[PDB]
């Protein structure tokens, strides 16, 4: 049926989003990462969901070892922490979630937050959406004896899209606004050799 | 005409008519920044007239949230038109309101656009912009007239 | 299902299942939202100026003398709680700050405190947010304003249509000189205070 | 009449007559010490007769539980009463039930305050304090009389 | 809406209130603790609710050790216990948990418990308000080999206020009553140059 | 209030205030040039505030067709206010619409002006005058305020 091609459909299947390795690290959420899922959202212009993350963290060679951690949220108007004895990381007005490493990974979705009605990926004007900011760090006072790295993913759910645009073909340059090579421009199609075949 | 998208909003301004070369790229205007909180539609109107021994076909389309990779009322000129000067292939152009301007059939073209925003009112926001890109290439006999001129007028509707 | 012995603090076995404790009574006066408490006036502090830390007690009122002469400007501020100047000191600015979005429109009341045989006339005018404080009496009669007269009334409140989370600015002028008959005291003291209207909303909960 | 928090309680006792000069800072009273189990209401009111020719604004408000950084009939005075000699800001005394002794206007203020505790029944307690606040200090001319006096009338209410 | 504004909302999101190093430790229970929410809690003078504490154990340095604990609660009229091996940690009628350290954190909840009908922030009068007070051990008769470092976490529920009093401004001396430096007093607000701008 | 010949015409804008001392002779205002096809009435308002010690007597009266023998917002002042320094005496401009702003007495004065031209619709004519004579001069004792301030409000009614 139709039903396989649906806008809801179209966004699921939660997958990598950023890896981080801790040999205190901030991490802000930005949709616009990796080309594969930039130029899918890229399609339309107003976009309105929420998200669901999961952190499943590990030491490299891949073995678990009996770690507790932490992982906070930073809401968008907030003061990001600067050390690993910061007031930021005692406050509660930003939730955070503690879980051992042997445990299974820790789930958590967070809502629509914007002051408007809607995501912009396009913004003509000049100054606006940020999602906010998670914040991981092992808990204690002394230094921890072992090397961590953790990957995140995320699932979009109940999805709304509104005008529709052109699709991309030009490779990106920055990770904030559109700038092409502008003296290679790669075309669209391949090419013949003679309009008869 | 042609409806933006199905949805009706709820004096005749013209600007200056530019030039249609047999080598000009395109034309772009921006709004509402081309008529000089807000909350208004519009409605957009391009006439091209010109002689029944010339050829050629303009695409018009509006574009909301039209950034570049402040014209004013004269306008801009494209660089490179086959990306739209903003990366997206001009080739695909028309999943947006359009219209033709084929110059052996009707030579005008009217869209209307209401209001797309994502707040319910608002003068540093433009809105959509409005493009005229040149197809098919113009070509002529020698003798006639080098240059085809193009009018624009804009007309706001329900604005508050 | 992943998410399982995580501590989620934003998110019970009871210790003591025999105890019943203390039934409540009726002590009067109680609050269901902080809406109610953003909805008093109180003193603003518009003579924050820097020689005044020493001693604290005359912030709360801004003068008026007859040495000032007519069509001058008296005493200038925004229209924002959430930032710091004169609207730290009140309850509402106090309360803004423990939250991060706020919308809605303000009240401003001003109080005359001078003697009862003196008369005279103030013009108050507020700008909307966008523009620039005016440089003339003349031009500031143009936008919204209020005059006041302390001759007869001695108080009146001003409305500020709306506020958002580039700000207004609101200003207090001299529409005749201050006239006094002999025997009474030559100066006189303002006192300004601020409240909310019934449509003021705080969205999202922050630490100050 | 203000009724504090808008609850009807369910002889006149007058007190010694504070002056007020030209550099005062203030006084406050406790209660029910100041007319020395117990549950009673109480009317509080306060009259400032002056001349016309004087100018001033006092501030009468009532504090539940008002803690200090057992004064009896006379009173006392404060020390810094921006910080209320309690840490709390004067500029939001206003919170509590209240009133203005605008000498330009009426110069009288009566208070209605109903039984506020914890337990249905209660000397050694004292309930609410009362503070008198000289917020626009008071000036006149030379050769007016120097001090204005200020009454203050207590009568209990509901009492058992 | 109105909802993000009310008494329940504003005393949520349980935030850490006290932290306890072992190299038996008592801990009682008190709210006018950590500066942020006595402030919160003074706005108003009689304040009626119920707690929900939480204890998140680990050695320093982050890692987890299989470890038997005891957390052991005391009512406001009961002996505190005095050494290692007393009759208090045996007598049965003030409530004890035990819980092993690789396990997630124990959740225990405390009654509104007192005499009068709220709790009282301010007292005019001469002697009240005691909540009860925990104890924290190592199950064992003889001494554990490694040192634990714990945080209590605790949240409010079903919170009722009374008669609103203006808030503070001057910075705090002591833990019990309100004394300020009465020679430096800070004012409110900040100060310009002039008052015409 | 009193109405200009008994006829109805069919913001607030506040003008500078004059100080009026003790040796002053007078002003007078020319409209429609103070605010600045025309066809509009006008709604006069003049308000004079003075201590109970102070006494005078004003004489606010509207002219039409006001000639001398273009001031603008600030006004004028007349040289010879015996004769309005127009050849007409004083003592007789009693005939046209007036006010008294006697100081023992109300302090205020308006005055409703119809449109009255010769032709149904009219920036270079100036259709009538607005005199304020202090034919009483003013008195005071050493000590108190010695400029009393006038205010002046006008109110176009009826324009088109």
């Amino acid at each position: 049926s139709t039903q396989e091609t649906a806008i809801g459909n179209f966004f699921s299947r939660a997958g990598l989003v950023s890896i981080i390795t801790m040999p205190y690290v901030n991490w802000d959420i930005d949709l616009m990462g990796y080309a594969q899922l930039r130029r899918k959202c890229e399609l339309f212009t107003y976009m309105r969901f929420d998200a669901e993350f999961t952190f499943v963290v590990a030491k490299p060679n891949g073995v678990l070892v009996p770690q507790l951690l932490q992982y906070m949220y930073v809401p968008p108007g907030a003061p990001k922490p600067t050390s690993r004895d910061s007031f930021a990381w005692q406050t509660a007005t930003n939730p955070s979630v503690f879980v051992k490493m042997t445990d299974p990974p820790a789930q958590v979705s967070v809502p629509f937050m914007s002051p408007a009605s809607a995501y912009q990926w396009f913004y003509d004007g000049y100054p606006n959406n940020m999602m906010g900011t998670f914040s991981i760090r092992t808990v204690g006072t002394e230094k921890s004896p072992h090397s961590i790295t953790l990957r995140v993913y995320m699932r979009i759910k109940h999805v709304r899209a509104w005008i529709p645009r052109p699709l991309r073909n030009q490779p990106y340059l920055f990770k904030t606004n559109p700038n092409y090579k502008g003296n290679d421009i790669k075309c669209t199609s391949t090419s013949r050799d003679k309009i008869t075949t | 005409i042609v409806i933006a998208y199905g949805e009706w909003p709820e004096r005749f301004f013209t600007l200056d008519t530019k030039s249609w070369a047999k080598d000009s790229k395109g034309w772009y205007w921006k709004f509402p920044d081309v008529l000089t909180l807000y909350r208004s539609g519009f409605c957009v109107h391009v006439q091209c007239n010109a002689s029944k021994f010339h050829q050629g076909a303009l695409l018009v389309a509006v574009l909301p949230e039209y950034v570049l990779g402040q014209p004013g009322q004269v306008g801009a000129v494209l660089t490179h038109p086959y990306v739209l000067d903003a990366g997206i292939p001009l080739s695909q152009l028309t999943v947006c309101p359009h219209q033709w301007i084929n110059l052996r059939t009707n030579n005008c073209a009217t869209i209307i656009v209401p209001y797309m925003n994502t707040v319910p009112f608002d003068l540093n926001h433009c809105n959509f912009g409005l493009l005229v890109i040149p197809v098919v290439p113009l070509d002529f006999n020698a003798g006639a007239t080098s240059e085809i001129p193009i009018t624009v007028t804009i007309a706001p509707m329900c604005a508050e | 299902k992943p998410g399982t012995n995580q501590f989620l603090t934003t998110d019970s076995a009871p210790i003591l299942p025999g105890f019943h404790p203390t039934p409540p009574i009726h002590i009067p006066g109680e609050v269901h939202n902080l809406l109610e408490i953003c909805r008093v006036e109180t003193i603003l502090e518009v003579n924050n100026l820097k020689t005044n830390e020493t001693t604290p007690m005359q912030r709360l009122c801004f003068p008026v003398s007859v040495q000032s002469k007519t069509g001058e400007l008296c005493a200038a501020f925004r229209a924002d709680p959430g930032r710091d100047g004169p609207w730290q000191s009140t309850i509402l600015g106090q309360l803004c700050r423990y939250y991060t979005q706020w919308s809605g429109s303000l009240e401003v009341t001003f109080m005359f405190a001078g003697s009862f045989m003196a008369t005279g006339k103030m013009l108050i005018a507020y700008t909307p947010p966008g523009g620039n404080v005016p440089a003339d009496r003349i031009t500031a009669m143009l936008g919204t304003h209020v005059i006041w007269d302390f001759g007869l009334q001695s108080s009146v409140t001003l409305v500020v249509p709306w506020i958002s989370n580039t700000t207004g600015i609101i200003t207090i002028w001299y529409q005749t000189n201050y006239v006094v008959p002999i025997g009474a005291p030559t100066t006189a003291y303002i006192v300004a205070l601020a409240a909310a209207q019934d449509n003021f909303t705080m969205k999202l909960c922050k630490d100050t």
